[PDB]
């Protein structure tokens, strides 16, 4: 029943008293339910010690994974390019899937086009859907460029994507001049961030790779950056703001902010911004090519530093007071260009933040997850605050980047207790906050249902999620953050510090009982 | 006019290649509510044409992301490689009661994560070790289920034999679903392909048991997924009418109430496209006959009661009477409310199987009027369904590709349209309001009477919303 | 009513000029019979057809592009005797699987009704040569129950026909596919016979028929016909007559137990 | 280093052609390596003297990994100091044959067997079936030379052709050529005469014409060579012929595939 006045949605309309008779009925009468002790006797054995190495034991079976596909990682590079479209070569239902992911994350139209391979395809090749579905595209959407992308079957079935796309300029689909990067994005190997450097290193080659003679390194006396698989728009905002406060000439590489960030003015615009494929092909004349995110640049990096000579500076993400000041140190060794006091002035303030918001901030626990590059730029954050990250999970990680990893934590007395895990899901992550006890979970939406399961065994076991990272899906905008440079670590210290305070009132509250801690000043 | 419809279908077609243009005029009609044949009208339900952004999911998505996800006792194991899962877990509201990764495993993902070792060598010797390891890990699971993805046809992995061989070491159930994303053109083979593995391996089991003990009035929710509780507002209302409700398919359902369907009078089917396969099926093998039935709006859900009260006794119609009574000024209510607000607005919709036919009669029990409506992947018998409810020289599309969308939706200019996700962003950003279909934008249900008030409501703050005047710069 | 049954063995040793012979026995009986050839090499529907070819579901489905937008009276013809002859066809050599070509045909047939038609048999004349995923597929769905296999004293016709075993058996958790019986095509071996049935004693099944190596199928070939049509009267005639009674007389499958190289 | 794969239908000499073909061309000292890809393996037999070699899917099935198994193990030398690796398959009944070809290939770049001055690598290959996995020397260009081996009968040139047709079209984006057709004796009236024109239809040379002989057969039963058992024979000195014209042999031309139909006109003489 509904009364006009006050309509109830599901929440709370079901926790009417008709609806929970129906719903317990329809338990007791048809569900043959284990008993509620069992499911009780069940939960609590999960959350032991005992059930941590059974689940820690496991060989084949992934619960609950931090990591998604390779061609969700090429899609979004090749979001990056001027009037560029994404053409995934393969089955439509993984171009639906990323779309959908993407959309939600960002709130954002997400324009990605399949040659539909079906099983007859499977049999023949992906040949006639491969120009067909070229020709089709590009009449339809009027994309000046499509970059072509693979989807695990055609991976599977091994369909040559260069004698596709060549043989479908040669019979005449598209015109032979239209650009047609591609690139093998295996969804069996790596993670998305994998399918961005293959879908961007793929790009870079084949503007690039024909001409090179005429290429002579630092001549046009820009550096280009290359961002990596990036969902935070402040990041790309914030790294062209700070080259521009510091005067230094600079190509954004894959720059997808402007579409992923299109006004409602009644018009709706497929395309907006992007790199331009000058700059693209003007690209070995920078002076030097700085990677945002090396964890996962390292194809780039390889085609790079071969074929267009540049060397390519060894540096971290910059996230953190350190990593931020060796960034800026370096773009001004390589720029020439000296840091402003602007910049200077910014670093000042978060140093005040820093010292201002000490005292919350020490020792706290965290359990944190999420691609290499960040996490690893995380876990250098929270040290330098003095915080204190237990666990540290980055499913799609590997044996360097956690020998990396654990060199940070071992550089600062702040990493005592902290471990790295890789190749391990939010299940063992779930075991892990159960059986040593992290303050909080830095992490994306999927650490929700954590938060949930241990809110379950008390109020005290609970762990409340703090949500940095991607995807996050309960949230509105938050994609519109930053988490680079010295604005990146202010959004970050902010966030961290009042989670701790929102928290301490939260538990404070209780009239007459916890009340007496619940101040005013904080 | 339908003249002007014909000449809009034509001028948007001019666009594409040929082969690709000769084949969508296939696809777009102008309807006629008198055609008793859909073929005459539109084809549908035949493989994509290459980069024209169709809409269209894969059959992993129809069998593992809406049959058989939502059985809250069962595990789904995603096999392949670990995006098919990922993409999908969560994404949409089958809702259950349970307690989840104990006894209840719905938002849970479990995959193979098929690494090129995998895809070199073969996934059985390891979904096998999967199945062991899912046996430890969650004891009180009834169930396992290998959902495939499209790596496992294509790589020669026979997991039916893995399925059987572990099901009889486990003494559990394990149905092999071969749902690889090639097979078929749509979302809708891997509704017949989950269709198909349910009646094989979940069905018959309790073939020879007679111990549940069963009243003349027991029946059967087939098709509906409980999206935000909709399966939930629709069960109240057969058991206020005095019908017992032994199972749903699939949402918040368990196994136990599936298998425990067969013994059920009759079949009530929400959803024609996902599960009239099994419908059929039950009615050739234990001759238990099935009905199509709409609870969108009050008229449907008034005239759907009183359809399944009549295959019913007196004292059941009598019982659907004193419900229709009941609710009948609540509903009066929301529309004495919500009419003059939502009246003579024109609505287009884009939706996959059952709801670009179902939702209208609730549009126009607020007075809306929907000017054009399309499939996803509907068959023609869906089509055929559809003209009856569509108005005159009205817009029909199947399988519509994102570019002929916005150009229709530009000349037709509707005042609200009812799409998903991917679709959503475009409107809005064009100013037209829009609510997502498919998730009912994270609201309802809209099932029922109690769905209804949810559907009003949501339908005028979205349309109505002030933000809509808003997009235009003052300074011209 | 309806078996199916599929002709195995290695080529070029008479597992298409048999099926050919037998459906027409079958269909002199009076029996309706259908032919589905999944072999490359399409000579499996010419003798019953009178046809120097048959063109494939695989060969017109490309001229029109698509399948389902192809018509079934185009792709299967009735034969001599009412016998519906189709071939799968199979994709240019060097791209894709050629076995596959065989799952989309007769997915094909399932779609547009040939059977059900009350057929009393269907007969898949297979490519024996190699079993792997594209050609083993007929035995992955339980497209052919009853699996026959020609062979003969020679050494690539007995593994052939132990490799086809290897693939029954596999298949053995998931369908009701099972092996008839093993036909000896005779090679005017010396002890051909005593061989096969000792071969078809090792593998858990018995040789339904030993078939004359003779002069009127060559000359019934030229004349592209079958000898039961060519030659009614002749006792190679009369062969295949026994050949087919003992297929529909025949009331034991087992899945075979494959033998050792050694044995 | 030069690169030969050996097509034809099941039967009909290929692994035994090669093998005596390889053990000349070791005799004269070339340096050898024999991969082949044929599913029973009997290919690597005559000139290893192992009944049964260790195939690199049976290997690496028991370790459970590709390159967590060495190729001292994988690849072992034989008579002549020949490599021999037997590429060897799937289960029947599961997974294409020819994929377990292409892994074998790739193992044996990765780890270092060519670029090894071999200066002769032969591929064993089933003709019987064109398919991608199987025809996947053709695709990478693993085999830049072709040799078809054939027979008297219907089945060995409707393989030729098939095989043909194959490098017709891999012809575009590789290097892959028909250097000629190989003659095993059928004991056929005019085996040679009827290759002869089939050859000379295909565009290509029959490169040599070997005799049925009883000493091939003997030799065989001792799992060694003609060559190596009976140097002083006929059919040995057959053999060398044989590896003399095709180290020598310098045409290499795409076959214009013959209609079924233009084979039975070449079918009654
Ligand atoms: N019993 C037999 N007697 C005489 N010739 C036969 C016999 N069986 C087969 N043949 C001949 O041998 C050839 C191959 O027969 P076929 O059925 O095509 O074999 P496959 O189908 O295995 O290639 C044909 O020319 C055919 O006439
Ligand atoms: N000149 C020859 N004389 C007699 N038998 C021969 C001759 N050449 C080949 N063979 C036969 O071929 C067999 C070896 O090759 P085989 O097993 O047929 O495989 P492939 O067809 O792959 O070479 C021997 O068992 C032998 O009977
Ligand atoms: S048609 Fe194939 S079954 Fe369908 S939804 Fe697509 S995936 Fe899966 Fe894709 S996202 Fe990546 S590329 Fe594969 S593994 Fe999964
Ligand atoms: S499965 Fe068989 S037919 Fe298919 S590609 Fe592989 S070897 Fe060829
Ligand atoms: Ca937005
Ligand atoms: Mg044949
Ligand atoms: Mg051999």
């Amino acid at each position: 029943s509904q009364q006009v006045d006050k309509i109830k949605a599901s929440y709370p309309l079901f926790l009417d008293q008709d609806y929970k008779d129906m719903l317990a009925k329809k338990r007791d009468g048809f569900e043959e339910k284990y008993p509620q002790d069992k499911i009780d006797e069940v939960f609590q054995w999960t959350t032991t010690k005992e059930y941590q190495e059974l689940n820690f034991q496991r060989e084949a079976l992934t619960v609950n994974p931090a990591k998604a596909c390779q061609p969700l990682g090429a899609v979004l590079c090749a979001l990056g390019f001027e009037k560029t479209m994404p053409y995934v070569h393969g089955s439509q239902g993984c171009v639906a899937y990323f779309r959908s992911y993407f959309n939600r994350h960002f709130r954002e139209p997400v324009s990605c086009v399949s040659d539909s391979m079906t099983e007859d395809a499977a049999v023949f090749g992906g040949q006639q859907n491969m120009k067909d579905g070229l020709q089709n595209c590009k009449a339809t959407y009027k994309p000046d460029m499509i970059a072509v992308s693979t989807t695990c079957m055609a991976e599977v079935i091994g369909d040559d994507l260069n004698a596709f796309i060549n043989n479908s300029k040669k019979e005449g689909f598209i015109p032979d001049e239209f650009p047609v990067p591609f690139a093998h994005t295996p969804s069996f190997v790596g993670s998305h961030v994998t399918g961005w450097d293959n879908m961007f290193e793929g790009i870079a080659r084949y503007f690039t790779l024909k001409s090179m003679d005429d290429k002579v390194v630092g001549s046009n006396k820009k550096i280009n950056i290359v961002p990596g698989f990036e969902t935070y728009l402040g990041n790309f905002r914030v790294i062209k703001r700070m080259l521009s406060e510091m005067g230094v000439g600079y190509s954004l590489l894959s720059d997808p902010e402007e579409v992923l960030d299109t006004p409602a003015d009644g018009q709706f615009r497929m395309y907006a911004g992007g790199t331009t494929q000058e700059e693209m092909k003007d690209a070995p004349n920078a002076l030097n090519t700085v990677l945002l995110q090396p964890w996962h640049l390292e194809k780039t990096k390889k085609f790079v530093e071969g074929t267009w000579k540049h060397e390519v500076p060894k540096l971290n993400i910059p996230m953190g007071l350190d990593w931020t000041d060796e960034f800026l140190m370096k773009v001004s060794e390589i720029s020439g260009q000296p840091i402003p006091a602007s910049l200077t002035k910014e670093r000042g303030r978060l140093v005040d933040m820093m010292t201002d918001s000490h005292t919350w901030l020490h020792g706290k626990r965290f359990a944190l997850w999420g691609d290499p590059d960040f996490v690893m730029g995380l876990v250098k954050f929270l040290l330098e605050l003095g915080c204190e990250p237990v666990h540290i999970l980055c499913h799609n990680g590997n044996k360097r980047w956690k020998k990396a990893v654990d060199a940070i934590l071992a550089a600062s007395p702040y990493g005592k207790n902290a471990t790295v895990y890789i190749g391990k899901d939010l299940w063992h992550l779930r075991s892990l906050v159960f059986t040593d006890k992290p303050d909080f979970m830095i992490g994306n939406s999927y650490g929700k249902f954590i938060q949930r399961d241990t809110l379950h065994k008390g109020k005290e076991f609970e762990v409340p999620l703090i949500r940095i990272g991607f995807p996050i899906f309960d949230r509105h905008h938050l994609h519109r953050s930053t988490t680079l440079g010295y604005e990146g670590a202010m959004q970050i210290l902010t966030t961290l510090v009042n989670s701790i305070l929102e928290r301490l009132d939260e538990e404070t509250r209780g009239m007459q009982a916890t009340d007496y801690n619940h101040d005013l000043v904080r | 006019s339908r003249e002007e419809v014909e000449s809009l279908i034509q001028e948007v077609l001019e666009v594409y290649p040929e082969k690709a243009r000769k084949d969508r005029n296939k696809h777009l009609a102008v309807n006629d509510p008198a055609v008793t044949q859909s073929k005459k009208c539109i084809i549908s339900n035949k493989k994509s044409q290459p980069g024209l952004m169709t809409i269209r999911g894969c059959a992993y998505a129809g069998s593992k992301g809406v049959v058989w996800g939502p059985i809250k006792d069962m595990i789904h194991i995603s096999h392949g490689p670990v995006g098919c899962g990922q993409y999908s877990r969560a994404g949409r509201r089958n809702y259950y009661i349970g307690t989840t990764g104990v006894n209840a495993f719905v938002t849970m993902n479990f995959t193979s994560d098929f690494q090129e070792k995998d895809i070199v060598f073969g996934g059985d010797k390891k979904l096998a070790k999967l199945i062991d390891e899912v046996e430890t890990l969650f004891p009180l699971n009834k169930g396992i289920s290998v959902q495939s993805e499209c790596p496992i046809g294509l790589i020669g992995d026979d997991i039916e034999s893995v399925s059987k061989v572990k099901g009889a070491e486990l003494s559990k159930t394990i149905v092999p679903v071969r749902c690889e994303g090639f097979r078929g053109v749509s979302q809708s083979l891997g509704h017949h392909i989950a269709n198909d593995a349910v009646r094989d391996w979940v069905l018959g089991k309790r073939d020879e048991d007679t111990t549940f003990a069963s009243t003349p009035y027991d029946v059967a929710i087939i098709g509906d997924y409980n999206i935000g509780g909709d399966a939930w507002s629709s069960r109240i209302l057969l058991e206020e009418m005095g019908l017992r409700c032994v199972a749903q398919w699939s949402g918040d359902g368990s196994i136990s109430e599936i298998e425990l369907t067969p013994k059920v009078k009759l079949n009530l089917v929400h959803c024609y496209r996902s599960m009239n396969y099994i419908s059929r099926h039950m009615e050739e093998k234990y001759g238990i006959p099935w009905m199509e039935y709409n609870f969108f709006g009050p008229t449907k859900t008034i005239e759907s009661l009183r359809a399944i009260a009549a295959k019913f006794d007196e004292s059941i119609q009598k019982k659907c009477e004193e419900v229709i009574a009941k609710y009948k000024p609540e509903w009066e209510a929301v529309v004495a409310k919500y009419r003059p607000r939502l009246e003579g607005k024109r609505v287009m919709l884009y939706i996959g199987g059952l709801r670009p036919r179902h939702v209208i009669g609730a549009y126009e029990d607020l007075g809306m009027e929907v000017v054009g409506t399309g499939y996803e992947f509907a068959h023609n018998d869906d089509y055929d369904r559809t003209m009856k409810e569509m108005g005159d020289s009205t817009l029909l599309y199947d399988d519509v590709t994102g570019y002929e969308f916005e150009e229709f939706v530009k000349r037709i200019k509707p005042d609200l349209i009812g799409s998903g996700i991917k679709e959503k962003f475009i409107f809005q950003k064009m100013g037209i309001p829009f609510r997502e279909m498919h998730s009912w934008d994270y609201s309802g249900p809209y099932h029922g009477f109690d769905g209804f008030a949810i559907f009003a409501r949501d339908m005028d703050m979205t349309l109505n919303n002030p933000c809509w005047k808003k997009l235009q710069a003052p300074w011209e | 009513a309806m078996r199916q049954c599929a002709i195995y063995g290695k080529g070029g040793i008479g597992k298409s000029t048999t099926t050919q012979n037998l459906v027409a026995a079958l269909a002199e009986m009076g029996k309706k019979v259908m032919i589905v050839g999944c072999d490359p090499k399409a000579d499996s529907t010419r003798l019953i057809l009178h046809s120097k070819a048959q063109n494939t579901i695989m060969e017109m489905a490309a001229e029109a592009g698509t399948v389902e937008d192809l018509e079934l009276e185009d792709v299967l013809k009735a034969g001599y005797g009412g016998v519906k002859c189709v071939e799968s066809g199979g994709p240019e050599p060097g791209v894709g699987c050629a076995g596959r070509g065989v799952i989309t045909a007769i997915n094909f047939l399932e779609e547009e009704g040939a059977y059900e038609d009350d057929l009393d048999f269907v007969f898949y004349d297979v490519l024996g040569d190699v079993v792997c995923g594209g050609f083993a597929m007929p035995i992955r769905e339980n497209k052919a129950q009853e699996i026959y296999i020609v062979c003969s004293g020679e050494m690539m016709a007995m593994y052939a026909a132990n490799n086809i075993s290897k693939g029954i058996v596999k298949y053995a958790n998931s369908g009701s596919v099972r092996l008839g019986g093993l036909i000896c095509n005779s090679r005017n071996t010396d002890r051909e016979d005593e061989l096969i049935i000792a071969l078809a004693n090792k593998l858990g099944t018995q040789m339904i028929h030993f078939v004359p190596r003779d002069n009127v199928v060559q000359r019934a070939e030229i004349r592209r016909m079958t000898v039961i049509e060519y030659d009614p009267k002749a006792k190679q005639a009369d062969e295949y007559r026994a050949l087919a009674r003992k297929v529909v007389d025949n009331k034991l499958l087992v899945i075979p137990n494959p033998i050792t190289m050694d044995e």
